[PDB]
C-alpha cells in the first residue's frame, strides 16, 4: 500500500499515453485502469472507439464493461451525457456485433443512477429498440430496465408495455412450439414481475390465458407457465381466491404425476406459494384429503434435499 | 364559414345498376335504415339528422338543404351560398347515394326517380358558382374519384383565371381507385358518421376488430348505450371527448406543420372538429382498402405513438363502462392527464433546454380548461417558462397563450398570483 | 380565442 | 369432372356477379367435392375455386370460413398444392378488402413451418409464399412480429440459395414502403448486414432493401450506419438512393 500513491500515478503518466498514442496497447489501459485504485475521462470516451477494432471476444465483452465502469467516476449532468453518448455507442455496436454476451453485458452496464435519463422518452426509445433483439436475456434486461422506469414515466411507458404484453400473448397463442415458446413464456413472467400496475387490472384475462395453456394437452413451457402463475400468485394476493380451487386442482394434479413431469419443485412451491399469498391455508386438507399423504411421502421419496 | 350546402342524392334507397350486393349490404344512414320507410319519411328524417348532427357543430351556420336536386335547385342554392359568403368560404356536402355511382363529370341521377332519368350536370359549373373559397365533405363509394375530379376542375379553373381553387379544404371517403368495402358493420354514410359520432364509432370499430380480452364485459350494446353529452364528465362520453380531442391536437402540433396547424384547427370550429374527426377516422379506415384522401398536405399522424395511449384512455374507461350503464355507477376519471402532466415534469426535470421541445403543451393547452388540473398545469407552466427564451415562444406558438390570457378574466384572487406570474412570463 | 369551454 | 365444373365454371364467367342467383345451390355441392375428391382434381378444383373467387369476391363471404379450413387441411408443403395455395391465398386477399385479418392467423402456424423446413434450392414453395406475403401490405400490422424470424432466417444463412437470397430482401424492400419498420429495424439489418460481405450477387439488391429503410429512419438510421457502411465498403458495393439519403441524413437536410 505504502507506494500505490506514487506507483498508481506512474501508471497514469503511463496509462494516459497509452491511452492516446495501439488497439491492444489501449485494450491494455482501459482494462487496467478499471480494475485497479485509480483516481482520463476524455482519454476514455475516445477509447471506447480504439478497443473495438479487434476481434477477440473477451476483449469486446470486458473492455466494453471497463468503460462503462470508468466513464461514470462522480452522477453530474456531463457525466450523464458522456455515459449516454458512449452506451448507446457501445449499444450500436451490439447491433454491429452478432455475439450475444456482448451485447448483454452492454445493456447489463448500465447503471440504475442513469434512470432519470431513461426518463425521457428520446432515450426510451432506445430501451424499446432494445426489446427489439432475438437473444432472451436482452430482452429481459431491457423489460426489467423498462419496467423499473415505469414508476417515472407512464405516460411513455403504459403503451410500450400493453404491446408488449399483447404481442407475446399473440406470440405464445399463434408462434407453435419450441424454444421460443418457453422463450415468450419466461418474457410475459418477466413482465409479470416487473409490471404488477398493469397485470393487476388485467388479472383475468392473463390468468385465463396461462390456464388454458396448461390446459391444453410440452416440459419447459409447462414448466415457465406454472411458474408465471406462481409470480402472478405473489403479485396478486387475494385476486386469485376464486380460481385456487382450478389452479389447485391442476397443481396436484400435475405433482400426483410428478414422475412424467420436469421440475416438480417448481410445482410444489407454486402451491405454496398459491397458498400463502390467498389465504386458502388449511381448506385444501379437507377439500383434497390426498396432499397430506404426498407433502409427507414426498420426505420419504424424494431424494434431493432443495 | 357563414353557410353549408346539404345536398341530398337520395333515389329513396334504391340501389344503381352498375353495383351488385351481398345481402348484409342494407347498411343504414345517419343512424337511420331509409329501406324500412317510403319516400316521405325515408328522404326526410335522413335529412333531420343531418340538421341536427351539424347544428352540433355549428348552430350559426346558414343551414340550406337540397332533396332531389335538379337542375335549378343546385343553381340557386349555390348562389345564395355565394351571396351570403362572397369572401368566406361555403361548406358543401355529398353523399353519392342513390342509382348510378359517382362519375368524373359530376352528375346527379334525382331527376324523375329512375335509372335513366339522369341529368349532365358538370363540376366545373359548380366550381364556377363557387368562385369564393370552399370546403367539401364527400361520403361516397367512390369519393377519392369525386376528389380528383374536382381537383382537376378546380385546377382547370385557377388555368383559366391564370391563362376556390388554393384556397379549398377537401375530405373524403376513401380514394378512386378504391370502392368502399362491403362491410355490413359499418353504416352506409361511413364518412359522414366517423366525423359525426368518432366517439363511439371508434369505440365500436375497436371491441369489433381489436380482438382483445383486455376488456372483459363489454359489447357493441354498452357502446350504444353510453350515457353523456360529450361535455357532462361524469359519464364516459365527456372524459372520452376530452382525452381524444387532447391526444389529436397533441399529436397534430407534434407533426403536422406551424402553417396549417395553425389555421386549420385554431380559425374554425368546424375545420378544427372535421379535422380532428379526419385524423382519427383516418387511424381507423387505414386498416382496410379504404384509404382516405384530404387537400392539405397533413403528414400521417396515425403512425404516432402517442395514438397507443387512445387505447388505453379507451382501456380504462370501458373497463367500468358495464356498471357505468348497467349499474348507474358514476364514472371515475381517468390518469391520462395526470399521466401526461407527470410526463411534461419528467421533460422538465431532464433540465436540457435544446432537446426537443416538449410534446405536451397542448395536452396543457387543453388541461388549463377545468381547474382539478390546470392547477397542476399552471405550476408546470411556472416551472416550464424559467428555462431559455424560446419556453415563452413556444407558449405563445403552441396556443396556451390565448387560454391563460381568458384564464386572467376569472376573480379566483387565490389563483391570480400563478396565473400573473405565468402570463407575465408568456408574454415576454 | 379559446376553442373549449373554461371554468372561468 | 372437367367437362361438367368448367362448364359451370363458364356459365359462371358468362354470368360474372350474376351467378351468385346459383351459388347457394352449387358452391355448398361444390366445396363438398374439394373435400371428397382425389388429390389430383382436388388442385384442380381449387384452381376453379380460385376462379370463382376472382368472379365474384365479397359475395362467398359466408364460404370463406370453410375456404380457410379447406385449405388448411391440406396443406402439405407439395410444390403444386403450396402453389395452388398461394394462387388462393392472393385471391382471398384481392376479394377480402377489410377482412382478411381475420383469416391471416388462422395461417401463420401454417406459413411459419414452411420456411424453416424447405431447404430445396429457391423452390417455388418460398419464393411464391414471400410473393404472397409482399401481397398482403397493411394487413401484417399486427403479425409481422410472428412472420419476420422465419424470413430473415432464409437469407440470414450463409448457404442460401439465389433466390431465397433475392426474396426476403426484395420482399422487406416492397412491404418497406408501406409497412413502418422501426420496432422492426434491428431485426431487419443486422442480418441483412451479415449477408453484405457474402456473395457479390446481392450487391445492389439488399442495398436497396436498406434504401427504402433508410428513408424511413432517417435519424433514426443513425445506429445503422456504422454497422451497415463498414461491411459495405469491405467490397465495391453502391446505390445512388442511398447515398443521396445518407448525405441528406449526415446533413440533416432531408428535403
Amino acid at each position: 500500500p505504502q507506494l500505490k500513491k506514487d506507483i498508481q500515478d506512474g501508471l497514469l503518466k503511463m496509462l494516459s499515453l497509452v491511452l492516446m498514442h495501439d488497439v491492444g496497447s489501449i485494450t491494455l489501459a482501459l482494462r487496467t485502469l478499471g480494475s485497479f485504485e485509480f483516481e482520463l475521462t476524455q482519454f476514455v470516451r475516445h477509447c471506447a472507439d480504439h478497443f473495438l477494432n479487434s476481434e477477440h471476444k473477451e476483449i469486446r465483452m470486458e473492455a466494453a464493461r471497463t468503460c462503462s465502469r470508468l466513464l461514470t467516476p462522480s452522477v453530474s449532468q456531463t457525466a450523464v451525457q458522456v455515459v449516454a453518448d458512449v452506451l448507446s455507442k457501445l449499444l450500436v455496436v451490439g447491433i454491429t456485433d452478432p455475439d450475444p454476451d456482448i451485447r448483454y453485458c452492454v445493456l447489463a452496464s448500465l447503471d440504475e443512477r442513469f434512470d432519470a435519463h431513461l426518463a425521457q422518452a428520446e432515450n426510451l426509445q432506445a430501451l424499446f429498440v432494445a426489446l427489439n433483439d432475438q437473444v432472451f436475456e436482452i430482452r429481459e434486461l431491457a423489460i426489467c430496465t423498462v419496467g423499473r422506469l415505469s414508476s417515472m414515466n407512464p405516460a411513455f411507458v403504459m403503451p410500450f408495455l400493453r404491446k408488449m404484453l399483447i404481442q407475446i400473448l399473440t406470440e405464445l397463442e399463434h408462434s407453435g412450439i419450441g424454444r421460443i415458446k418457453e422463450q415468450s413464456a419466461r418474457m410475459l413472467g418477466h413482465l409479470v414481475s416487473n409490471a404488477p400496475r398493469l397485470i393487476r387490472p388485467y388479472m383475468e384475462p392473463i390468468l385465463k390465458a396461462l390456464i388454458l395453456k396448461l390446459k391444453d394437452p410440452n416440459p419447459g413451457v409447462i414448466n415457465n407457465v406454472l411458474a408465471t402463475i406462481g409470480e402472478l400468485a405473489q403479485v396478486s394476493g387475494l385476486e386469485m381466491r376464486k380460481w385456487v380451487d382450478e389452479l389447485f386442482i391442476i397443481i396436484m394434479d400435475m405433482l400426483q404425476d410428478s414422475s412424467l413431469l420436469a421440475k416438480r419443485q417448481v410445482a410444489l412451491w407454486t402451491l405454496g406459494q398459491l397458498v400463502a399469498s390467498t389465504g386458502y391455508v388449511v381448506e385444501p386438507y379437507r377439500k383434497y384429503p390426498t396432499l397430506l399423504e404426498v407433502l409427507l411421502n414426498f420426505l420419504k421419496t424424494e431424494q434431493n434435499q432443495g | 364559414t357563414v353557410s353549408v350546402a346539404l345536398v341530398l342524392c337520395l333515389n329513396v334507397g334504391v340501389d344503381p345498376p352498375d353495383v351488385v350486393k351481398t345481402t348484409p349490404c342494407a347498411r343504414l344512414e345517419c343512424w337511420i335504415d331509409p329501406l324500412s320507410m317510403g319516400p316521405q319519411k325515408a328522404l326526410e328524417t335522413i335529412g333531420a339528422n343531418l340538421q341536427k348532427q351539424y347544428e352540433n357543430w355549428q348552430p350559426r351556420a346558414r343551414y340550406k338543404q337540397s332533396l332531389d336536386p335538379t337542375v335549378d335547385e343546385v343553381k340557386k342554392l349555390c348562389t345564395s351560398l355565394r351571396r351570403n359568403a362572397k369572401e368566406e368560404r361555403v361548406l358543401f356536402h355529398y353523399n353519392g347515394h342513390g342509382v348510378p355511382r359517382p362519375t368524373v363529370n359530376g352528375e346527379v341521377w334525382v331527376f324523375n326517380k329512375n335509372y335513366t332519368q339522369y341529368i349532365p350536370l358538370s363540376i366545373y359549373d359548380l366550381q364556377t358558382w363557387m368562385g369564393s373559397p370552399s370546403i367539401f365533405v364527400y361520403d361516397c363509394s367512390n369519393a377519392g374519384l369525386i376528389v380528383k375530379s374536382f381537383k382537376q376542375f378546380a385546377l382547370q379553373r385557377e388555368q383559366e383565371l391564370e391563362v376556390s381553387m388554393k384556397n379549398c379544404i377537401q375530405l373524403a371517403a376513401c380514394e378512386a381507385t378504391e370502392l368502399l368495402p362491403m362491410i355490413p358493420d359499418l353504416p352506409a354514410d361511413l364518412f359522414t358518421s366517423c366525423l359525426t359520432t368518432p366517439i363511439k364509432i371508434a369505440l365500436r370499430w375497436f371491441c369489433m376488430q381489436k380482438c382483445v380480452s383486455l376488456v372483459p364485459g363489454v359489447t357493441l350494446d354498452l357502446i350504444e348505450k353510453i350515457p353523456g353529452r360529450l361535455n357532462d364528465r361524469r359519464t364516459p362520453l365527456g372524459e372520452l371527448n376530452w382525452i381524444f380531442t387532447a391526444i389529436t391536437d397533441t399529436i397534430a402540433w407534434n407533426v403536422l406543420p406551424r402553417d396549417l396547424f395553425q389555421k386549420l384547427f385554431r380559425q374554425d370550429l368546424l375545420v378544427a372538429s372535421l379535422f380532428r374527426n379526419f385524423l382519427l377516422a383516418e387511424r381507423i379506415m387505414r386498416s382496410y382498402n379504404c384509404t382516405p384522401v384530404s387537400s392539405p398536405r397533413l403528414p400521417p399522424t396515425y403512425m404516432h405513438a402517442m395514438w397507443q395511449a387512445w387505447d388505453l384512455a379507451v382501456d380504462i374507461c370501458l373497463s367500468q363502462l358495464p356498471t357505468i350503464i348497467e349499474e348507474g355507477t358514476a364514472f371515475r376519471h381517468s390518469p391520462f392527464f395526470a399521466e401526461q402532466l407527470t410526463a411534461f415534469q419528467v421533460w422538465l426535470t431532464m433540465g436540457v433546454e435544446n432537446r426537443n421541445p416538449p410534446e405536451q403543451l397542448p395536452i396543457v393547452l387543453q388541461v388549463l380548461l377545468s381547474q382539478v388540473h390546470r392547477l397542476r398545469a399552471l405550476d408546470l407552466l411556472g416551472r416550464f417558462l424559467d428555462l431559455g427564451p424560446w419556453a415563452v415562444s413556444l407558449a405563445l406558438s403552441v396556443g396556451i397563450f390565448p387560454y391563460v390570457l381568458k384564464l386572467l378574466q376569472s376573480s379566483a384572487r387565490e389563483l391570480r398570483p400563478l396565473l400573473v406570474f405565468i402570463w407575465a412570463k408568456i408574454l415576454a | 380565442e379559446s376553442q373549449f369551454e373554461m371554468d372561468i | 369432372h372437367t367437362m361438367v365444373v368448367q362448364a359451370i365454371t363458364f356459365i359462371f364467367k358468362s354470368l360474372g356477379l350474376k351467378c351468385v342467383q346459383f351459388l347457394p345451390q352449387v358452391m355448398p355441392t361444390f366445396l363438398n367435392v374439394i373435400r371428397v375428391c382425389d388429390g389430383a382434381i382436388r388442385e384442380f378444383l381449387f384452381q376453379q375455386l380460385g376462379m370463382l373467387v376472382s368472379f365474384v369476391k365479397s359475395h362467398i363471404r359466408p364460404y370463406m370460413d370453410e375456404i380457410v379450413t379447406l385449405m388448411r387441411e391440406f396443406w402439405v408443403m407439395n410444390t403444386s398444392i403450396q402453389s395452388t395455395i398461394i394462387l388462393l391465398i392472393e385471391q382471398i386477399v384481392v376479394a377480402l378488402g377489410g377482412e382478411f385479418k381475420l383469416y391471416l392467423p388462422q395461417l401463420i402456424p401454417h406459413m411459419l413451418r414452411v420456411f424453416m423446413h424447405d431447404n430445396s434450392p429457391g423452390r417455388i414453395v418460398s419464393i411464391k409464399l414471400l410473393a404472397a406475403i409482399q401481397l398482403f401490405g397493411a394487413n401484417l400490422d399486427d403479425y409481422l412480429h410472428l412472420l419476420l424470424p422465419p424470413i430473415v432466417k432464409l437469407f440470414d444463412a450463409p448457404e442460401a440459395p439465389l433466390p431465397s437470397r433475392k426474396a426476403a430482401l426484395e420482399t422487406v424492400d416492397r412491404l418497406t414502403e408501406s409497412l413502418d419498420f422501426t420496432d422492426y429495424a434491428s431485426r431487419i439489418i443486422h442480418p441483412i448486414v451479415r449477408t453484405l460481405d457474402q456473395s457479390p450477387e446481392l450487391r445492389s439488391t439488399a442495398m436497396d432493401t436498406l434504401s427504402s429503410l433508410v428513408f424511413q429512419l432517417g435519424k433514426k438510421y443513425q445506429i445503422f450506419i456504422p454497422m451497415v457502411n463498414k461491411v459495405l465498403v469491405r467490397h465495391r458495393i453502391n446505390h445512388q438512393r442511398y447515398d443521396v439519403l445518407i448525405c441528406r441524413i449526415v446533413k440533416g437536410y432531408t428535403l
